RNA sequence: CCUUCUCAAACAUUCUGUUUGGUAGUGAGUGAUACUCUUUGGAGUUAACUUGAAAUUGCCUUAAA
């Protein structure tokens, strides 16, 4: 059975999205076509939460830099819009708890305030994403076997020789200089790592991890904020604390 | 809560010298079967929730005639530790609620509405009917193909 | 029980306060009358750093409770942290499960193993809360012959360690040490050396070796986030070469492996790749 | 006795044909469904219609859902007696020379004039 | 511009015809009107276009309802970070000497939680004639508080200079509301053509502070938005020409 | 050395260890399992409400 | 059984002034004053007044089990 309740609820939420992302869209359109007398506000900001919490928002003024993201479930009844569908297929962050990188710029920024709602965000570390590639990272390979239901951890360098050779790169430290860097177009890389699936920080349902759970909801629901206003600013976290606790 | 609520007003009365009201009023269900009936006959419920299951009935058979008498809304709620979860306590057997917060006050109101229209139709044929008439699957197959037979 | 009665009946302030108030169990007693205590402790803590590493670097997921890795991954490095600024390192042996090592600590020679920094892939086919249990113990055992470790030698026991180090390399320059005559030869080989070090090679084993065998470091690496002043050597694994310079010999790691499994510090002729290798001269 | 047909009432927002089907195919098999909207600005005047098939599945229907709960609405519904022939509510959306006229406005600019001046309150111009 | 002795003998002209012949309430109360060329279409904008006033109507307002049942007063509405800051004794220092007060302080969280119960929302909201709230709140308002707030112009919201840039603090708005209350008024503009405005009431001020008021909000509109031509009422008559500029009336099929 | 690939499951190896080295028993994780059917049928509430 | 577009610039400092743009709504009805269009088709704009949110007919996966 269909828990009417939970049919409206679900309705009212799909359709409260469906609001908000209609109008930054638009809103994106005529900014774009640089017709700026009715906007509210005609920059980006960026909300750099931190640890009652300590806010500071600035503007990008790019600058370009990259970024790291993940899935999280939410918000709380809805059956999703094809304008997120679409991009985070493209993206591949479905089945959540999941991790991919990302290069910064003004064509994306927009991308990254739709989805901000169903996703937490931050900028990583050196230490952070050298533990990610050696504990974590999965490879498709295909050759003389094996029609591809597959995966591959790294462990061959070889095969960076045989697959980026013809950029000139071997060596996954290496890759991890272009990553961190932002050396030659980081697109390769995004499209071959077979984005990282971590884990959820929580099992239980036992009655310990239960409370967990519901401490985790209340930080979440505290540090991520669904103004919706189509001006707030983009929320951004220490992921460096976090990704210890998720990895 | 309670002892937060002493070691802040201990401070408030010894430097704000309030009348131990500085804290605010509390708004909250009032529990205790002779309180609430106490509150009922001063017509200071606007809801009285009751547990159908108490085996010393005699507790309880009262309440509902009392409380049509009186013209409250009350309500048999089926489990007494479900009442227990929102006191503290194992088994109240009862709730009520006298004074509210505003932002509740149409929840109260309409549920009263819904509580009326599940009951105030229903007392016609709950006393006109002496419940538990029922036999065992034995005895009604025997009576079955006996009227079956016949 | 009472937590789960508490949360069926709400009152989730109330199990936070059961939380909160709470003693778990500790395991000092077990170790101070299991191991009498000093001796056999260090000559049998070589099956507790095998798995401690090894935990350290096999990745989190459900069965694991990554406090537990963190926890791992700080006591293995405050262990190699004390025992490289103490510069003991008697034989080192690389190999396709990681590489072995051998330290003459207090007398007996324990071996023990840190396996390469890559993502292995998990069986599911071993039962895990067992190795967990095993891994508690032997954490327990290790905080406590090192808190003895530390301060027997005198020191600052445990290491703090800097936020602005720990997120650009989350290395051994972490974990500083302070305080509250040598190996003879072997430690303080490369003695007023500076290896740089390309970013091509995993330091993941390097810098063990090389801060037992004192010498300063730089890496490739480390400065993506942010000098050559005195450099004395450059080490690469790399094919090609460029732009080497007159200041550094630009060598392999091989060297350093000969160098302090036989205490001679050998040139670096056979050396300079893409040229072969003296293929490793396994100790055994 | 009655008819399949339904009528129902004290709707919330968000509540829509779609939900209505879907819901209420869990009773049976629904023959047809239709609700108020306004044709200005085009949203519920919270009610609708309903036959399912059958009398039997209107009234069960009825009797589960006839004093229902969800936020502060709450649904009440009626069956009918036989017939009763839904007809009507079409869905609605929300709907979105110079001289001559300057001629008009200066020649009824004198008309109102003079209509205030005879109603009677004098004016010039 | 108008003759001002127009203006002058036409509103002697309205009150001499109001003075004979809840009804006198309905019919005393003074509207003006205008129409022009075109409005925003399909834009529904809810915000208040200001004027500068020199002689405000709100004191005879709150002068008229001490004796009258309806209580003229005001609102003020606040974001949730501010009611914690600001205090009715600020107010009480700062505006009963200049001579005006406060009626009570309310934040948004209690608007959707208190004021639901849509019967004592607009039962609460209709209690006050005057509104005030701020930039920040302006354009979440209409999904908390509702269409039967903004249909009248009483109830229909407004901006305000809050955020002294950044950090508030009060004098910055304190000194704002002064502004506001004595020195100027709203005027809403509607989709189309027309244009009503509850300018005030007769009981109020003499006509001859209301007729330069009316000059000043006129010459300041044939600037704005190139309107089309002026009329006034008092909530049945006839409309009353004062201004019927011609040369605005040829340029509407020029824009086509 | 950056074409070296590891070999071998360190897991697998520690646990032959383990289980050599005379600290436990050789044994599998193996999973759930039941004699009877644990039979399922209707509570007397919803079997009588008419 | 969710829970609401809860700030942006410009200037010169006055912690403070001018301007800029920023909302499409619970619906039901009550009577009623005026303005455009274009062909009757009235579409849109215009005072204030009630109602307990009222009512019968206007071409994604641990948020599981």
């Amino acid at each position: 059975f269909v828990r009417a309740e939970s049919i409206v609820a679900k309705t009212l939420a799909t359709s409260r999205e469906k609001e908000r992302i209609k109008r930054v869209s638009i809103l994106e359109d005529k900014k774009a076509k640089n017709e700026t007398q009715h906007i509210a506000s005609g920059k980006d900001f960026i909300l750099k939460i931190t640890e009652g919490l300590i806010r500071e928002k600035t503007t990008y003024d790019g600058k370009p830099a990259l970024l790291f993201i993940v899935r999280v479930r939410g918000p709380l009844a809805v059956n999703i819009p094809n304008k997120a569908f679409k991009i985070l297929s493209l993206l591949r962050l479905v089945e959540t708890n999941t991790g991919v990188f990302v290069k910064l710029t003004k064509n994306v920024y927009p991308l990254l305030k739709v989805i901000a709602p169903y996703v937490v965000i931050g900028k990583p570390s050196l230490s952070s994403i050298r533990s990610l590639i050696q504990k974590r990272g999965r490879i498709i390979y295909k050759g003389e076997n094996e029609a591809e239901p597959h995966e591959i951890v790294l462990n061959d360098n070889n095969i960076v020789e045989e697959q980026l050779g013809d950029h000139g790169i071997i060596c996954v430290e290496d890759i991890i200089h272009e990553i961190a860097t932002m050396g030659e177009s980081f697109s390769v890389c995004n499209f071959f790592l077979q984005p990282f699936k971590l884990n959820r920080e929580v099992s239980g349902f036992g009655s310990l991890n239960r409370l967990r759970k519901i401490k985790q909801r209340e930080a979440e629901s505290r540090t991520r904020q669904f103004s919706n206003a189509a001006t707030a600013p983009v929320i951004e976290v220490d992921i460096d604390s976090l990704l210890a606790k998720l990895n | 809560e309670k002892k937060e609520r002493l070691t802040k007003e201990a401070a408030a009365v010894a430097e704000g010298k309030s009348k131990q009201d500085a804290s605010p009023k509390p708004y909250a269900v009032k529990y205790g079967l002779n309180h609430v009936v106490a509150l009922i006959e001063n017509k200071k419920a606007k809801l009285v929730l009751i547990a159908n299951d108490v085996d010393p009935i005699e507790l309880v058979v009262f309440l509902p005639a009392l409380c049509k008498k009186m013209g409250v809304p009350y309500a048999i709620v089926k489990g007494k530790a479900r009442l227990g979860t929102l006191v503290n306590q194992k088994t109240s057997a009862v709730a009520a609620l006298t004074e509210v917060r505003a932002e509740d006050e149409a929840a109260l109101a309409k549920l009263v509405s819904t509580i009326d229209a599940n009951f105030a139709d229903k007392y016609d044929e709950v006393k006109k009917h002496w419940g538990g008439g029922i036999l065992g699957n034995k005895a009604q197959a025997k009576m079955d193909k006996r009227a079956k037979n016949s | 029980r009472k937590l789960t009665r508490a949360l069926g009946r709400g009152e989730v302030s109330s199990a936070k306060r059961l939380e909160e108030n709470r003693d778990s169990y500790t395991l000092d007693h077990i170790i101070k009358e299991r191991y009498p205590s000093f001796p056999d402790a260090i000559r049998d803590i070589d099956d507790a750093l095998n798995m401690l590493f090894l935990f350290s670097n096999l990745p989190s997921t459900n069965q694991v409770s990554s406090k537990i890795i963190n926890d791992a991954q700080k006591i293995c490095n405050q262990w190699l942290a004390y025992v490289a600024k103490e510069r003991l390192v008697r034989k080192v042996f690389v190999s396709i499960k990681g590489v072995y090592y051998q330290a003459n600590i207090k007398g007996e020679e324990v071996r023990w193993l840190v396996p390469f920094k890559f993502p292995e892939n998990i069986p599911s086919d071993v039962d895990f809360r067992i190795m967990l249990t095993f891994l508690e113990f032997y954490s327990t055992l290790l905080h406590f012959v090192l808190y003895k470790l530390y301060t027997d030698s005198g020191l600052i026991y445990p290491p703090k360690l800097d936020l602005k180090k720990d997120k650009i390399i989350s290395g051994l320059s972490s974990y500083i040490l302070e305080s509250r005559k040598y190996d003879s030869p072997v430690a303080s080989l490369f003695s007023a050396f500076v290896f740089y070090v390309s970013r091509e090679v995993p330091i993941d084993i390097l810098e063990f070796l090389i801060l037992s065998c004192g010498g300063n470091v730089i890496s490739e690496a480390a400065m993506d986030q942010i000098d050559m002043s005195k450099v004395t050597h450059q080490i690469v694994d790399r094919p090609v070469l460029k732009n080497k310079v007159a200041g550094r010999t630009y060598i392999q790691p091989q060297w350093i492996f000969d160098c302090i499994n036989k205490g001679e510090l050998v040139p670096a002729n056979k050396y300079l790749p893409g040229e072969a290798l003296p293929p490793h001269l396994s100790p055994w | 006795e009655y008819s399949g047909i339904i009528y129902v009432s004290r709707l919330p927002h968000g509540f829509h044909e779609k939900e209505l089907s879907k819901y209420f195919a869990q009773f049976g098999d629904l023959k047809e469904v239709r609700l108020a909207r306004n044709k200005k600005t085009g949203n519920s005047r919270h009610y609708g219609f309903l036959e399912f098939v059958n009398k039997e599945d209107a009234m069960i229907a009825q009797e589960s859902m006839n004093n229902y709960l969800l936020m502060g609405h709450l649904l009440q519904v009626r069956v009918l007696p036989k017939g009763a022939k839904i007809e009507k509510l079409y869905k609605y959306k929300k709907r979105v020379p110079v001289k001559q006229l300057k001629d008009n406005m200066k020649q009824k600019h004198e008309e109102r004039i003079k209509k205030l001046a005879k109603s009677g309150i004098e004016f010039k111009w | 511009a108008i003759p001002r002795e127009r203006v002058i003998k036409a509103v002697n002209e309205l009150i001499k015809f109001t003075s004979k012949p809840e009804e006198e309430l309905k019919k005393d109360l003074q509207l003006i009107v205008v129409n022009n060329k075109s409005f925003t279409g399909t834009s529904k904008s809810f915000k208040l276009k200001l004027l500068n006033v020199k002689h405000s109507f709100y004191k005879p307002w709150k002068e008229a309802s001490a004796t009258a049942v309806k209580d003229f007063k005001v609102l003020l509405i606040l974001k949730d970070s501010d009611i914690k800051k600001v205090s009715e004794d600020d107010l009480f220092d700062q505006l009963d000497s200049e001579g005006i007060k406060v009626d009570e302080i309310i934040c948004g969280k209690d608007l959707k939680t208190v004021y639901k119960a849509y019967e004592a929302r607009n039962a609460f909201i209709s209690q006050f004639s005057l509104i005030l709230a701020d930039d920040s709140i302006v354009t979440s308002l209409p999904k908390l508080m509702g269409g039967k707030a903004y249909n009248k112009v009483e109830t229909t919201p407004i901006s305000i200079r809050t955020h002294a840039n950044k950090e508030f603090s009060l004098t910055t708005l304190t000194n704002n509301i002064k502004k506001v209350y004595m020195n100027q008024l709203p005027v809403k503009l509607p989709r189309g053509t027309t244009l009503n405005v509850h300018l005030g009431n007769l009981e109020w001020l003499r006509p001859e502070e209301f007729v330069d008021n009316v000059e000043l909000i006129s010459e300041q509109l044939i600037k704005a938005y190139q309107i089309r031509s002026i009329f006034i009422k008092t909530n049945r008559s006839p409309v009353l020409p004062l201004y019927y500029n011609q040369d605005v009336l040829d340029e509407l099929e020029a824009k086509k | 050395l950056r074409k070296l690939k590891p070999e071998g499951n360190l897991l697998y190896d520690t646990v032959r260890k383990l289980q050599s080295s005379g600290k436990v028993e050789t044994r599998v994780p193996v999973r759930k399992g039941r004699k009877y059917k644990q039979k399922i049928t209707e509570k007397w509430t919803h079997k009588d409400f008419k």
